[PDB]
RNA sequence: CCUCCUAAAGAGUAACGGAGGAGCACGAAGGUUGGCUAAUCCUGGUCGGACAUCAGGAGGUUAGUGCAAUGGCAUAAGCCAGCUUGACUGCGAGCGUGACGGCGCGAGCAGGUGCGAAAGCAGGUCAUAGUGAUCCGGUGGUUCUGAAUGGAAGGGCCAUC
RNA sequence: CAACCCGAUGCAAACUGCGAAUACCGGAGAAUGUUAUCACGGGAGACACACGGCGGGUGCUAACGUCCGUC
RNA sequence: GCCUGGCGGCCGUAGCGCGGUGGUCCCACCUGACCCCAUGCCGAACUCAGAAGUGAAACGCCGUAGCGCCGAUGGUAGUGUGGGGUCUCCCCAUGCGAGAGUAGGGAACUGCCAGGC
């Protein structure tokens, strides 16, 4: 579970990506996962990864998820004809691109967060990297 | 619908007339309002409107 | 201008020394009484309104201004029109003259009055209190009158603060309670 | 299912962009629905029912901005 | 505001006036005074003027804003705006309910000869 | 048939693409003249409380718009009242939009109206849906025609179902 | 347990207080182009298009897939 | 040239706020109101006849950066033509080049007539 509680329209178009995300430098913690690659997160993934983080940090520490699905992404049934009305919404993906701030940690050692996001990127289509708060 | 096609007639001895509609359902009062009568070439009173 | 004169005379200067105002053209004046008597109900009866009207026209020396409905979506119900009352502000002369029949024959013509509120004030400094029940004062046949009544009354003074709003009114014969 | 339909042409836009031959009454702008996207002004005005910017007397078109807070205002002097 | 009110009221005609490219004769009013001046279509340059404030009328008068005290100014404007060759102009009551002092000076200047 | 996206910042463009509406409504909901301006919250006020009406402050097209949507609207296209019938007749410089049949915008001209002191506004509604070609007939009008002549039937023409 | 609002981070075909390249419309100018341009008239054929590039709906940014625009 | 009014220009670096300031010249409130003319109640507004009063409000000035607003240099995004890589994306030559944000700017600048000095 991790989708918009509401929306003006049930089905959004296809569209596409163009790299270079906006939210780059962490503005909530002192660590986190970076994009480094293009792609879209099936939400369930970002959630599957989130759990990994927790199940490592044990407790102590605040986590962030600047990424969000919000994108419908339909699908067509099995043995069903073609072009007969846009298929119904199946899941919810999260369009991300190079330079995206996936998550953010702070209340934990840099050695922990490090070997915490490594267990996170484990379940991820995009190749993420580690980053620090940095003055700028 | 419920709006019948009403026809206004000139008070003049001419046969010229106008046309429109009315909601007789709630306006059973024959309408009049004066309009131009090409035949007599003069603005006069027009009646008849259920 | 009975009370009116008293203002400029006794009052004003009283405030000019108690508030040390620079110019006389500042001392908070009396800015019309408003009244209202929200008949509410109406809907079914409707007559209790026209009655409230005269019952109001009696008090005020002018003519009642039957109001309508703003929201028209009242929780209860009410439509766009749906009359609910009649403000009927006061006009200088009649206003102060009313400020007479009142404070001298209104609050005085009590029901169980033992002190008037001192928090009927506002922000800019405007007091407005509801009689909670028409004191049956000089109305059409005091006894031979319509079922109950009750209404509101707003003064709305030209004061800049309730604090100064105290001086005014109190500078007169405002019953109050201390 | 329940999804389809559509109006049609209804061009409504600029047909007399900037200066032009500007005849006794071309258009220069038929962007209907509007009244502020192109305000009636200058030697011309009209602004017919569908708000279609008329364009009176012959001349050149202008396309101004004169007036508090944007306010297009199409005007046509004589050429 | 009271002032801000009148303005918007006349802002209308004062637009259908400019648009008409006609020469309007503004008529400002006030408790102790009455004004009137004929401005060019461009509304930038003024052509004539006759206000009760001008001693030339204030003295021979009685009370600036005495109704007929305005009518005087009314014709006064006409006087100037005539020898100058100025005539036939649109009256801009300027949000002022055409009926009293504005009514006067108007029909007054009108009677004085002005065409409108 | 109408509105939006697709539609790549002129027009226009497809799909069993994504969304929502029309088959009407008003003699006032039209015309004009005069005037007015919200929603929402805070404070204070009889019965009045979540919200009836009253007062003050903040606020500023977040209201309203007969009905979808988009665009527009304060000089209000929004609201109220007086007086009215321009929801007139004949024409129309000139344009927009269609393969065509058509459809739309229209200053100004003549006759006559209404509102306004006046400039002026008015040829239906804030605009864009609210619709049916031709034939065959029906009704009124007309000295257009009318098979030897005078009539008439019938036909044309204009209005119209 | 949380709206609203304050600050800090993002998202949009049916969001926009911003905003290009560019296309288009018009005006003037030189050269070049064996009138290329417009109107009218005689004769047509053609209204199954396919792929590749770019912008896209649909499809799984599947298909030598499907549907538009454009070269 | 000082100040004020009417009418426009341009329409936020012209606005909002906060502070000070101005007077019977103008303006403003302000006095009176049977009356002209008004109030779906009200002389509040509109309207008329005008003191006495005062700059309190509004307004007009001047000051002030807290908030709007204007805003580059540079870099980034995008993109027309030519070319290349290649998974849907991107690079190169070359012209065009934002938005945001940064420095900074900024408490309007004006014309016509009139009236007071
Ligand atoms: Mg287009
Ligand atoms: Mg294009
Ligand atoms: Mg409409
Ligand atoms: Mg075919
Ligand atoms: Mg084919
Ligand atoms: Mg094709
Ligand atoms: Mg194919």
């Amino acid at each position: 579970m991790l989708q918009p509680k509401r929306t003006k329209f049930r089905k959004m178009h296809k569209g596409r990506n163009r790299g270079l995300a906006q939210g780059t430098d962490v503005s909530f913690g002192s660590f986190g996962l970076k994009a480094v690659g293009r792609g879209r997160l099936t939400a369930r993934q970002i959630e599957a990864a989130r759990r990994a983080m927790t199940r490592a940090v044990k407790r102590q520490g605040k986590i962030w998820i600047r990424v969000f699905p919000d994108k419908p992404i339909t699908e067509k049934p099995l043995a069903v004809r073609m072009g007969k009305g846009k298929g119904n919404v199946e899941y919810w993906v999260a369009l991300i691109q190079p330079g995206k701030v996936l998550y953010e940690m702070d209340g934990v050692p840099e050695e922990l967060a490090r070997e915490a996001f490594k267990l996170a990127a484990a379940k991820l289509p995009i190749k993420t990297t580690f980053v620090t708060k940095t003055v700028m | 619908g419920i709006r019948e096609k009403i026809k206004l007639v000139s008070s003049a001895g001419t046969g010229h007339f106008y046309t429109t509609t009315k909601n007789k359902r709630t306006k059973p009062e024959k309408l009049e309002l004066k309009k131009f009568d090409p035949v007599v070439r003069q603005h006069v009173i027009y009646k008849e409107a259920k | 201008a009975k009370l009116h004169d008293y203002y400029k005379d006794e009052v004003v200067k009283k405030l000019m020394t108690e508030f040390n105002y620079n110019s006389v053209m500042q001392v908070p004046r009396v800015e019309k009484i408003t009244l209202n008597m929200g008949v509410g109900e109406a809907i079914a009866d409707k007559k209790l309104l026209d009655n409230a009207a005269a019952d109001l026209a009696a008090i005020s020396g002018q003519k009642p201004l039957i109001t309508k409905a703003r929201k028209s979506v009242a929780g209860f119900k009410i439509r766009q029109g749906y009359p609910i009352g009649c403000k009927v502000t006061l006009r200088g002369e009649r206003m102060w003259e009313f400020f007479e029949r009142l404070i001298t024959i209104a609050v005085p013509r009590i029901r169980d009055f033992r002190g008037l509120s001192a928090k009927s004030f506002d922000g800019r400094g405007n007091y407005s209190m509801g009689v909670r029940e028409q004191i049956i004062f000089p109305e059409i046949d005091y006894d031979k009158v319509d079922r109950v009544r009750g209404l509101d009354i707003t003064i709305t003074t030209t004061a800049k603060s309730d604090e100064e709003g105290r001086a005014l009114l109190a500078a007169f014969d405002f019953p109050f309670r201390k | 299912g329940g999804s389809t339909r559509n109006g049609r042409d209804s061009e409504a836009k600029r047909l007399g962009v900037k200066r032009f031959g500007g005849e006794s009454v071309l258009a220069g702008s038929i962007i209907v629905r509007q009244r502020g996207t192109k305000f009636h002004a200058g030697a011309n005005v009209g602004c017919g029912r569908d708000h279609t910017l008329f364009a009176k007397a012959d001349g050149k078109v202008k396309f101004e901005v004169k007036g508090p807070k944007n306010r297009k205002f199409i005007s046509i002097e004589a050429e | 505001d009271k002032k801000s009110a009148r303005i918007r009221r006349a802002t209308r005609a004062r637009r259908k006036l400019q648009e008409l490219g006609a020469t309007r004769l503004v008529v400002h009013r006030t408790p102790r005074h009455i004004y009137a001046q004929v401005i060019a279509p461009n509304g930038s340059e003024v052509l004539v003027a006759a206000s009760t404030v001008e001693k030339a009328i204030a003295e021979q008068l009685k009370y600036t804003g005495n109704k007929d005290a305005a009518a005087a100014v009314g014709k006064a404007v006409a006087e100037r705006a005539l020898e100058k060759g100025i005539k036939d102009v649109s009256f801009d009551r300027s949000g002022f309910q055409y009926h009293g002092r504005v009514q006067a000076l108007a029909d007054a200047a009108r009677e004085a000869g002005l065409q409108f």
